[PDB]
């Protein structure tokens, strides 16, 4: 799930700011730090739905 | 010869601007504030070596990430050119959050708190559940401050039998999803 | 997180949908765009709509 959201996420942002136009190789991230995917976040929002 | 912009297209001022040789040139390189505009103007130009435009580690305190952290240019028989690099600000908040696992009726009998560590008489932040599994505390600053989530509910112990739980999360990090599980008897 | 910052505030309007009745033939999403298109004349689902 946190892959699947890295993947997703990553290819929005590069879209919507026209980065591929301006750059940024697609073999380094955006999301490191500071915006990770929180996985305990995930894990919990997932828990709680199954709930 | 290129330009600092942010991710939508704003173009940074004020970023020392430096390129870091390698091989023997490692000894090699200067560096630049950049201008409104972005447009840094790194000078000291010696073919037959590569270069690495790279944040300076001093003079960039206000600035998280640069995205393309150095960019690999060889340095032939001229002068580079359209060199932009993307560069993150630094978001201080901590943007607290936390859903609660109890039953649905329990929910809107509950307060979560923010008690701080230093002081657990004198509560921060009162956050009511209501009627939502999740508490979105006001981002905070993260600096230590180590805090309780203790879970004030307003049902007595003369009906009913609980425990109110407390969470320790010392602010160094930037998310949190606090879990409290409320399951009270009798 | 993005667009509450100015420098990440992009300009693409998002409109985001957590849409009811699902599996049972997308009911939810069908009287959505349904109320957004010929309902209305307003609203983002006629502005400028990219993929969804």
């Amino acid at each position: 799930l946190t892959r699947n959201t890295r993947i997703i996420a990553e290819a929005l942002t590069r879209v919507i700011y026209n980065l591929t136009e301006k750059g940024t190789p697609p073999d380094m991230p955006v999301f490191t730090e500071q915006m990770q995917i929180q996985q305990e976040q995930l894990d919990s929002v997932m828990d709680w739905l199954t709930n | 010869y290129g330009t600092v912009s942010s991710l939508n297209g704003e173009p940074e001022q004020g970023v020392a601007m430096e390129a870091v040789g390698q091989n023997d040139c490692s000894i090699y390189g200067e560096d630049t504030v950049t201008d409104e505009e972005g447009k840094f103007r790194l000078r000291g130009l010696l073919p037959g070596c590569v270069y690495h435009v790279q944040l300076k580690a001093e003079g960039n305190d206000h600035i998280e990430r640069a995205l393309p952290h150095h960019r690999v240019i060889e340095v032939g028989n001229n002068d580079i050119d359209d060199v932009n690099i993307i560069v993150f600000r630094q978001i201080n908040q901590f943007d607290l959050s936390g859903n609660v696992i109890t039953s649905s009726e329990y929910l809107p009998t509950l307060w979560v708190k923010l008690y701080k560590s230093e002081n657990l008489d004198n509560p921060i932040q009162t956050v009511s559940l209501g009627q939502s599994l999740f508490f979105h505390f006001p981002p905070l600053l993260r600096d230590g401050e180590n805090y309780v989530v203790l879970l004030d509910s307003t049902l007595p112990r003369s009906q009913y039998d609980y425990i109110l739980p407390q969470v320790s999360f010392t602010a160094v990090g930037y998310h949190k999803h606090i879990t409290l599980i409320f399951n009270p008897t009798r | 997180r993005l667009y509450t910052y100015k420098r990440t505030h992009a300009a693409y309007n998002l409109l985001f949908f957590a849409s009811g009745g699902g599996k049972f033939n997308y009911q939810g999403t069908k009287r959505w765009l349904e109320d957004n298109l010929d309902h209305t004349d307003s609203s983002l689902l006629q502005d400028n709509v990219a993929f969804v």
